[PDB]
């Protein structure tokens, strides 16, 4: 949740500062990989999402969508 | 106590002068030893160790004229401790790495002398049978794991196996729910393996396991494809913002390496490339190619038209990656 909120704050920063937005977005995406890996280690490899991987995946899509929106605004400049 | 005393006399008569060293009808036709199995559970399919843990009720009925009784009309079910005092098939699981009969409360065995003579020997065996796992297309793979059942000493002339009830001999496989394997089908076979010594009797129970792609599609492929998509975004960033673009590519490549290392867990080291290995390599080399594309763009910058080269590079990458992805999936799916 905290990482997702950090993704939103990337919107708040600015649009003219391309490098800052880029760095923020890429690192935000990086964190979720470790977070997802850690959760799954305890559980057995059940095919169906256990509703924890569901939340993690939705948050992953949210931060990835933040990156997508960041790229979209970057195009216009 | 007349009934129970009479039953005691009958059992004493049966075990009187009973030579465990001799198979039924010695110096005679082979004894037909029917088998029926009830798979209690199949769990811990260890791809790394190439074996699966099987828990089952292993019944094996056979005829025996010595134990025939007629005074008692009902089916005696003697204590499980009498098995040691009776002959049994010298059955052994050929592809068993380690197995044991469950201990508590007492040794889980069954004996049931029917009036004709039929004996319903049964055991609750947990065995870690091993099946050579062909993980070339893993995770999009099937496995034909089996439990070869064979008589160690006796030859086909002395003992013969057969599934009792035929396709109904094995039960309960449908109820089994392995975490990541769907038991698509099970097949029962009867063979007479021809060894150097002679033709031994054989039975084979093979479960054609199929991998559940839901967990692998959840964790393996999805993050990788997402990371790969990120790489294309660097093409949108334009070339004047060199630092941001190269930062993006750098993050992508290191992310791919982290993915590979963390996914390596619970995987053996078979030499051939696994399907997961192939796809990870494809995405990783594609990300590296994206970085190299940025390098080419910058080198061309040092040497207007650079933007046009960027324009073509835009469309090519999603299209070529999509073609590669479709080739991969259709080849494997
Ligand atoms: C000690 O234990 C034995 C073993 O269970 C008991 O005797 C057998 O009990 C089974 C019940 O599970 C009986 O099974 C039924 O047999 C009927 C006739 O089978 C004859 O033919 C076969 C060859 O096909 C022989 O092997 C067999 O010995 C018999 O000679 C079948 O017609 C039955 O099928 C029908 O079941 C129901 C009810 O009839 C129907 O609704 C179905 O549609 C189906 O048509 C069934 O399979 C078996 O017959 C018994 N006899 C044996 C094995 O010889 C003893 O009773 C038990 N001792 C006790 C309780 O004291
Ligand atoms: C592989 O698996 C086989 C499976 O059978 C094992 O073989 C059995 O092993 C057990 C334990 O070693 C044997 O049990 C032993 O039976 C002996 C003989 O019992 C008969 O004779 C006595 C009188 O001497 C009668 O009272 C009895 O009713 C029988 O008629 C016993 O003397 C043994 O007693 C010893 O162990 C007990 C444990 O409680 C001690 O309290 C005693 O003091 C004494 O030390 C024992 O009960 C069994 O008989 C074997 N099977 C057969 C068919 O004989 C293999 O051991 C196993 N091997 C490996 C390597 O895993
Ligand atoms: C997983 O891996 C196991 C490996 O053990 C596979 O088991 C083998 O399966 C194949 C085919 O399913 C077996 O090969 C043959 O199957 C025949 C099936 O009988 C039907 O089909 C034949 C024609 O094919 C008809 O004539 C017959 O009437 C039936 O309709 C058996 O009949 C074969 O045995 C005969 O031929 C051999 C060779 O000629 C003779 O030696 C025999 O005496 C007999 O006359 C033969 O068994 C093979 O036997 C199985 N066991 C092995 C290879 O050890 C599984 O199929 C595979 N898949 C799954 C899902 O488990």
């Amino acid at each position: 949740i905290m990482t997702v909120i950090l993704s939103q704050v990337s919107f708040w920063l600015n649009r003219e500062s391309v490098p800052a937005r880029t760095v923020f977005g890429v690192t935000t995406v990086l964190t979720m990989t470790t977070l997802s890996i850690s959760a799954r280690n305890s559980l057995p490899k059940v095919a169906y999402a256990t509703a924890m991987d569901w939340f993690i995946a939705v948050c992953y899509a949210f931060v990835f969508s933040a990156l997508i929106e960041f790229a979209t605004v970057n195009y216009f400049t | 106590p007349s009934n129970m005393s009479l039953v005691k006399e009958t059992v004493d008569r049966l075990l009187k002068g009973y030579d465990i060293r001799l198979r039924p009808d010695f110096g005679g036709p082979p004894v037909a030893v029917g088998m029926n199995i009830d798979i209690a559970s199949i769990d811990m399919v260890s791809e790394v160790n190439m074996d699966y843990t099987l828990t089952m009720y292993f019944q094996q009925a056979w005829r025996d004229k010595r134990l025939s009784y007629n005074v008692i009309p009902l089916n005696l079910t003697l204590d499980n401790r009498v098995a040691d005092q009776l002959w049994v098939p010298d059955t052994y699981f050929l592809n068993d790495k380690k197995s044991f009969v469950h201990g508590v409360t007492v040794k889980n065995r069954m004996i049931r002398l029917h009036p004709d003579g039929t004996v319903l020997y049964g055991l609750r065996i947990t065995t870690t049978a091993a099946c050579m796992m062909d993980l070339r297309r893993y995770p999009l793979d099937e496995q034909n794991c089996t439990l070869e059942i064979e008589s160690y000493g006796y030859t086909t002339d002395d003992i013969e196996f057969y599934w009792r009830g035929d396709d109904n001999a094995v039960t309960g496989v449908t109820k089994i729910e392995l975490p990541q394997f769907s038991i698509v089908d099970y097949k029962l076979i009867t063979k007479k393996v021809v060894f150097s010594t002679g033709s031994y009797p054989r039975l084979s129970l093979s479960f054609k396991l199929k991998r559940n792609i839901g967990y692998f599609i959840l964790q393996t492929y999805m993050p990788s494809i997402l990371i790969t998509i990120l790489s294309w975004v660097s093409f949108w960033i334009n070339y004047d913002a060199s630092a941001a673009r190269v930062a993006l590519g750098i993050t992508t490549v290191l992310t791919m390496t982290t993915i590979n290392t963390h996914l390596r867990e619970t995987l053996p080291k078979i030499p051939y490339v696994k399907a997961i290995d192939m796809y990870l390599m494809g995405c990783f080399v594609f990300v590296f190619m994206a970085l190299l594309e940025y390098a080419l763009v910058n080198y061309i910058f040092f040497g207007t038209d650079v933007n046009a080269i960027d324009r073509w590079s835009r469309i090519f990458f999603p299209v070529v990656f999509s073609f590669f992805n479709i080739v991969y999936w259709l080849y494997y799916v």
